[PDB]
């Protein structure tokens, strides 16, 4: 009885079922795909709704998939997907620039 | 044709005089022991010893009429600690009932079944691993000897409606299992978290943690197919490494998953084009909810049939299936046989009517 | 001819099956051994099965009645204890957020050895077509909208002097090159340029970065990989030379007032943060400036039954310390996701029931009904597969959307019901979604069984 | 309305 609240924003069978559906395209790339299901992963395990913490949504990839991302070698494909958002509005410039830098930093520490 | 002639040796009956459905022989019982079997009826259920001779004798009838409760499985077992029979029976209200017919005293009672169970199969490896396939949309896996649900398979893409048997393979690498939802699904125990849960519970005991059992729910099977069986398939079993899935369809299909020339266990998960190579057909079978069982070395597949007739099939032979086996008709076989049981050595067979009343056969060897 | 072929095909597939049914034959008559050699490893306990006792407790005793020439066998009915039962129920999904369950092919990757150059609609297709501005998510099961794109199809300083290396402005006389260039898309670089290979890769993400980016060069060239600021204005100049309430859904019209001509207007809906109209649209809904708490009718998003953006209402709390527990505007715990603890006990009426442990004062947030989205004619499905059995949970939340929570919802789905309920339900537009909150009627003590007035839902 | 939850005397010693 001491919590036992059996509630989850993110249960595993969402997980997974995420994780099938991305893999399941048919017209998209092996990178594009690794890191589309990355995204859709983090933002279903955060449940981010706040608009202005969008932009530090993209720094939050930093913070634990550093590693993943060095030992992949997804450093074209997560740019192009973080410079794919302008479009839409959210984040800017800057932090372009700062999740950059700071991905290129683990590419460096492997180089 | 076939090379097997069974005659038959005495028969009984019982005193609540309701229809048996759960009826196996004591194939764990070795050479010198002799040969019992069990069956139910009603809220008691009763065992039998039948000598040679044409003989046949009650030994035990325990009765469990203080609520309405109904017996629908008696799966044969044993305890390796006290290397005694153990015969578990379930149904009704969904009670998972220990009985132990040497000490005549209760075991074991499970409760968490949302309706009530339908089969049950042991494991080959581990005698301490029983398969519920609840009424409740889903399939569990006890282990009694810690007492501990092991696994609930079932989930978001398993079990749209009641599970009634599952099946194990011939060294139970894979588990399939026939449902109400036209569903054949391999719910695959060659995952390495099947077996590091399965790790897992035979080092748990509920008693040290605090928090309960951390069951392992697989939503998603490892191979499903839904075209086989036009209608629900009530009974399954693993001829070789293909499948002796049974349906309404008066067929057990002997097919194998994927094409024709790739390993099953190799088979992806997304795949979608099973093959069929034969089925065993019959006819007056089509009613639901019974069960079809082979011998120890697989060469005597045996089914039961509403009408009465019984028979057995030759399997040890080269080729799928063909030919016309046997057919084993009794003089006093008038209701409908639930449950058809071997013994572990090609010799002795009973037939298990709707009143319990047992009709044993011996072959002629 | 045909009839050859086929003959011939049956027979190849007969040899198939006999082949493979031998060789695994073979297989299990290697396992079998094994298995029969198991069998007789250990030997059993002689069970002699006696026949219990002769009536050891003076109870009734069995009637085996042998069809065949044979004695009554009598036996005690060794009668067994009985345990208590358990009402019925199946089994169901957890789940905390709604689930809308539906009702010269592409460009290569850059990741890797093959890598070219396409810009036919641009190098950004794949990232730009399945998209959710909403809940950032790719290909989204929440927000399932029509989806029109398939198929994965700024004033700064002049950067002079040589920034680092040589920069492209340090060059001569190409600035004002660069400048006229610019200008025509409505001493001037004479010298000759080098010769550099350029990689499809490498062209491509310059071209996007440059086109995102214009006319920066010393932050594109650090960036990039190598391409040294003189050889991108040479590429640059290159190319030139070869060539009844509902959710509030978003509207996108820049300059164009939302009036008689927006779909939010045709909606009564207020434009949100998601709106991409003029700063300045008519129908945007103003940020309501409450000083705490929220839930007096006097603010406009309460007194029209809505709850707080975190973008519109600044000061009103619902955008501060988001990483915490439940905001002080009381009009946003919704989308906080925070809610109270829910039991599971034997109901006292019938089945199942859901108990609070804790208690629950006047109008009070307990926890969110949630589950999946179906619509109208999918709700009708649902709900007969779930009244087949006489236990429905279907719940109405917009016009045009009904939650049910058989298959999958939370424990808030085990809901009594009565003519004098302690709990009753109401519905606000929570960050252009709408999402159900249950609230008490009265202030509900600690652990007692609840209640909800069916005929608020369509099922009464 | 929820029937006898269980008759816990003499579910085994009516016949004792
Ligand atoms: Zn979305
Ligand atoms: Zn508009
Ligand atoms: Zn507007
Ligand atoms: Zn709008
Ligand atoms: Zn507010
Ligand atoms: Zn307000
Ligand atoms: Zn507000």
């Amino acid at each position: 009885m001491e919590v036992d609240s059996e509630d989850e924003k993110d249960p595993e069978w969402l997980r997974e079922k995420t994780i099938t559906q991305i893999e399941e395209f048919s017209d998209v790339n092996e990178g594009e795909k690794e890191v589309m299901k990355l995204w859709n992963l983090h933002v279903m395990k955060h449940g981010f709704i706040a608009d202005n913490q969008m932009n530090h949504a993209c720094m939050l990839f930093v913070e634990n998939y550093g590693q993943k991302i060095i030992k992949k070698n997804l450093c074209r494909n997560f740019m192009l997907h973080l410079v794919s958002m302008h479009d839409f509005n959210l984040i800017s410039i800057m932090s372009i620039d700062k999740a950059v830098t700071k991905l290129r930093e683990m590419q460096q520490k492997l180089e | 044709k076939c090379k097997y002639s069974f005659k038959c040796v005495n028969s009984l009956k019982e005193d609540h005089n309701q229809p048996l459905f759960g009826v196996q022989f004591n194939w764990h019982s070795k050479e010198g022991d002799p040969l019992v079997f069990a069956t139910v009826g009603s809220n008691r259920v009763t065992l039998y010893e039948c000598h040679s001779q044409g003989e046949i004798r009650l030994l035990q009838s325990y009765v469990d009429a203080d609520a309405d409760e109904n017996f629908y499985t008696c799966a044969w077992t044993y305890d390796s600690n006290t290397s005694h029979p153990l015969l578990a029976v379930a149904g009704s209200r969904g009670i998972i009932r220990i009985i132990n017919p040497i000490t005549m005293q209760c075991i074991k009672h499970y409760v968490g079944h949302g309706n009530a169970i339908n089969e049950l199969k042991f494991h080959p490896r581990d005698p301490n691993l029983l398969l519920s396939v609840s009424k409740d949309h889903a399939l569990r896996l006890w282990n009694i000897q810690t007492d501990t649900l092991v696994a609930i398979f079932g989930g978001v893409e398993g079990h749209r409606d009641e599970v009634l048997s599952a099946d194990y393979d011939l060294l139970g690498e894979k588990i399939m299992s026939c449902g109400m939802d036209h569903s054949l699904k391999l719910w695959r125990i060659n995952s390495k978290r099947m077996m590091n849960a399965i790790k897992e519970s035979y080092d748990y005991n509920p008693n040290k943690t605090n928090r309960p059992f951390i069951s392992q729910k697989i939503h998603f099977p490892d191979f499903s197919t839904r075209d086989i069986h036009r209608n629900y398939v009530d009974c399954v079993r693993w001829l070789g490494d293909l499948i002796l899935s049974k349906s309404c369809e008066n067929a057990i299909v002997c097919w194998k998953p994927g094409k024709m020339e790739d390993d099953i266990d190799k088979i992806k998960p997304s795949e979608s084009n099973v093959t069929i190579l034969g089925r065993f057909d019959y006819s007056q079978c089509d009613i639901w909810y019974m069960r079809f069982s082979m011998d120890f070395w697989q060469k005597m597949l045996a089914l039961g049939n509403q009408v009465g007739k019984l028979y057995v099939w030759d399997l040890e032979v080269e080729d799928p299936h063909k030919a016309k086996c046997t057919t084993l008709t009794h003089h006093k076989c008038g209701a409908a046989i639930r449950q058809t049981s071997f013994s572990r050595d090609s010799s002795i067979l009973i037939a298990v009517c709707d009143d319990a009343s047992i009709w044993r056969w011996d072959r002629l060897r | 001819e045909y009839m050859r072929l086929r003959q011939l095909k049956r027979f190849r597939r007969a040899d198939e099956v006999k082949s493979m049914f031998s060789s695994n034959r073979q297989k299990i008559l290697e396992r079998t051994e094994i298995l029969n050699q198991e069998w007789k490893q250990r030997r059993i306990q002689p069970v002699h099965i006696l026949t219990s006792v002769s009536s050891l407790r003076g109870t009734r005793e069995c009637s085996v009645t042998s069809d065949l020439d044979f004695p009554t066998q009598v036996i005690p009915l060794k009668t067994l204890n009985a345990v208590a039962s358990v009402p019925i129920m199946y089994s169901w999904s957890p789940l905390q957020q709604n689930f809308m369950v539906e009702d010269p092919e592409c460009t290569p990757n850059i990741d890797g050895p093959n890598a070219k150059s396409v810009q036919r609609e641009q190098s950004l297709h794949s990232f730009h077509t399945l998209f959710c501005r909403r809940c950032f998510k790719y290909d989204c099961f929440l927000h399932r909208k029509c989806n029109y794109s398939f198929h994965a199809t700024t004033e700064t300083a002049l950067d002079n002097k040589p920034c680092g290396p040589q920069c492209y402005q340090h060059l001569e006389g190409a600035k004002e090159f660069a400048a006229a260039l610019t200008a025509e898309r409505i001493k001037p670089n004479i010298e000759p340029p080098e010769n550099v290979e350029w990689s499809g890769a490498e062209a491509s993400m310059f071209r996007v970065l440059i086109g995102t980016y214009y006319d920066n060069f010393c932050a594109i060239a650090r960036l990039i990989g190598t391409k040294t600021c003189r050889q991108v204005y040479e590429f640059r100049v290159k190319e030139s030379s070869i060539i009844h309430v509902y959710n509030y859904q978003p509207c996108d019209h820049p300059r164009q007032p939302c009036d008689s001509s927006c779909p939010c207007v045709i909606a009564q809906n207020f434009c949100e943060k998601f709106c991409q109209c003029s700063s300045e649209c008519q129908n945007r809904f103003p940020g309501c400036r409450c000083k705490a708490q929220c839930n007096t009718k006097q603010c406009p998003c309460y007194l029209a039954v809505r709850e707080c953006d975190p973008d519109l209402c600044l000061t009103c709390g619902a955008a501060d310390h988001w990483d915490s527990k439940n905001v002080s505007c009381k009009n946003c715990s919704i989308q906080r996701g925070s809610k109270k603890h829910l039991l599971l006990a034997p109901s006292d009426v019938a089945g199942w029931g859901i108990f609070i442990k804790d208690p629950v004062q006047k109008n009070e947030f307990i926890s969110e009904y949630c589950g999946e989205i179906i619509s109208q004619d999918e709700a009708d499905r649902r709900g007969k597969v779930y009244d087949k059995y006489m236990c429905s949970f279907l719940f109405n939340l917009n016009n045009d959307f009904v939650v049910d929570a058989t298959r999958k919802g939370n424990k808030i789905r085990f809901a009594n019901h009565s003519v004098n309920p302690n709990c009753y339900a109401k519905v606000m537009m929570v960050n252009g979604d709408h999402r159900i909150g249950i609230f008490a009627k009265r202030a509900i003590q600690t652990g007692e069984e609840l209640f909800f007035d069916y005929r608020y839902s369509q099922a009464d | 309305s929820l029937p006898r939850p269980h008759d816990f005397f003499d579910a085994q010693t009516l016949d004792a």
